[PDB]
């Protein structure tokens, strides 16, 4: 299972370039992950967090990327916010879980870290699962970049600190499930 | 060519409603919204449908689309002799970072 | 009229260089991704790449990286597709593509009209 291999890959993709991944033929060893007291936000939807290990699904896609520390509050199915209209619109039929935690102490350096970006100007609201990498000039008339450098700092508070997030998404279609079999 | 399964040949009387079904991997149709296209022979292609139901400038109201997750359907009601063209279930996706294309849907009248 | 204009029917020799052109007119040129589209005759619709003309930002097919050479200039309002080496697999009708990025969806509403590059033997 390339799970923490996705998580502890030292660099991530951005919130607009959110990297889903194909997961199949695996054990359902989620329990040691939420017994590992290192993650912070534990919000599962459709299936109970302890019940994700028992019941198995198809179409596993983990969306791992970096967002702000106060904007995990804006992470919910159908919550309309700055993350929903421009970065990525979350689905209302979302069956899965979202997990975030801080690792700012290695993300931060003495100077302003200008490597990743975030979509502060997009043209109109997204659908579920939309990836628009169209980084064109913004007609707002007054014409700025559609992305901006994340101004973060170690002096910035934890709500203004970067979090590593993962969104496990499941879709039940006509196929046998390929995740459960562990803890049997 | 990408993994977007499309019927290459359709037919029907003038006035019929064809249903072009398309499916594949969830990174193709389930992730990004399915778009639809049409190319007349020995001409340029042309966009028909974007964002699973919305049309650009210059296409009629017969062209309608739907997306059911990774599945998709083009509905073209009331056929005429304009339907001598191959149709594409095709979308800009990040499966292999491309506007991934379909296998054509060319129709003739009989 | 928004149009990506490719030139007339193109003939050269293989192995050499050719920079085919695609003028962007009738619209704000560098506000849409411009997709270079391939069509070898008798095949399902083929793809090469798509390029933003601002700093030549590149989203291309990973199986032709470095073979096909792209450029797109704002002041010339022209996307340029170059091959430093031509072959028999290049012989195809090529199209351009203007993505309808107007507070709308993606799809490519305006296309190139089609230009065949050939070698005669």
């Amino acid at each position: 299972c390339p799970f923490g291999e996705v998580f502890n890959a030292t660099r991530f993709a951005s919130v607009y370039a959110w990297n889903r991944k194909r997961i199949s033929n695996c054990v359902a060893d989620y329990s040691v992950l939420y017994n590992s007291a290192s993650f912070s936000t534990f919000k599962c939807y459709g299936v109970s967090p302890t019940k994700l290990n028992d019941l198995c699904f198809t179409n596993v896609y983990a969306d791992s990327f970096v967002i702000r520390g106060d904007e995990v509050r804006q992470i919910a199915p159908g919550q309309t916010g700055k993350i929903a209209d421009y970065n990525y619109k979350l689905p209302d039929d979302f069956t899965g879980c979202v997990i975030a935690w801080n690792s700012n102490n290695l993300d931060s350096k003495v100077g302003g870290n200008y490597n990743y970006r975030y979509r502060l100007f997009r043209k109109s609201n997204l659908k579920p699962f939309e990836r628009d990498i169209s980084t064109e000039i913004y007609q707002a008339g007054n014409c700025y970049f559609p992305l901006q450098s994340y101004g973060f700092q170690p002096t910035n508070g934890v709500g203004y600190q970067p979090y590593r997030v993962v969104v496990l998404s499941f879709e039940l279609l006509h196929a046998p499930a390929t995740v459960c079999g562990p803890k049997k | 060519q990408s993994v977007l399964t499309q019927p290459p040949s359709a037919s029907g009387t003038p006035g019929q409603r064809v249903t072009i079904s398309c499916s594949g991997g969830s990174s193709n149709i389930g992730g990004n919204p399915v778009n639809w296209y049409q190319q007349l022979p020995a001409t340029a292609p042309k966009l028909l449908i974007y964002n699973n139901n919305q049309r650009p400038s210059g296409v009629s109201d017969r062209f309608s689309g739907s997306k059911s997750g990774t599945s998709a359907s083009l509905a073209i009601s009331g056929l005429q002799s304009v339907d001598e063209a191959d149709y594409f279930c095709a979308a800009w996706d990040d499966s292999l970072n491309g506007v991934l294309f379909g296998g054509g849907t060319k129709l003739t009248v009989l | 009229q928004v149009q990506l204009v490719q030139s007339g029917a193109e003939v050269k020799k293989p192995g050499e260089s050719l920079k085919i052109s695609c003028k962007g007119s009738g619209y704000s040129f560098t506000s849409h991704w411009i997709g270079w589209v391939r069509q070898k005759p008798g095949k399902g619709l083929e793809w090469v790449g798509i390029i933003h003309p601002y700093d030549s930002d590149t989203r291309y097919s990973p199986s032709f990286q470095g073979l096909v050479t792209f450029s797109a200039d704002k002041s010339s309002s022209t996307a340029y597709l170059q091959w430093s080496s031509l072959q028999a697999s290049d012989t195809a009708i090529y199209y351009c593509a203007r993505r309808t990025d107007q507070y709308g969806s993606h799809g490519m509403d305006v296309w190139g009209q089609g230009t065949t590059v050939t070698v005669s033997s």
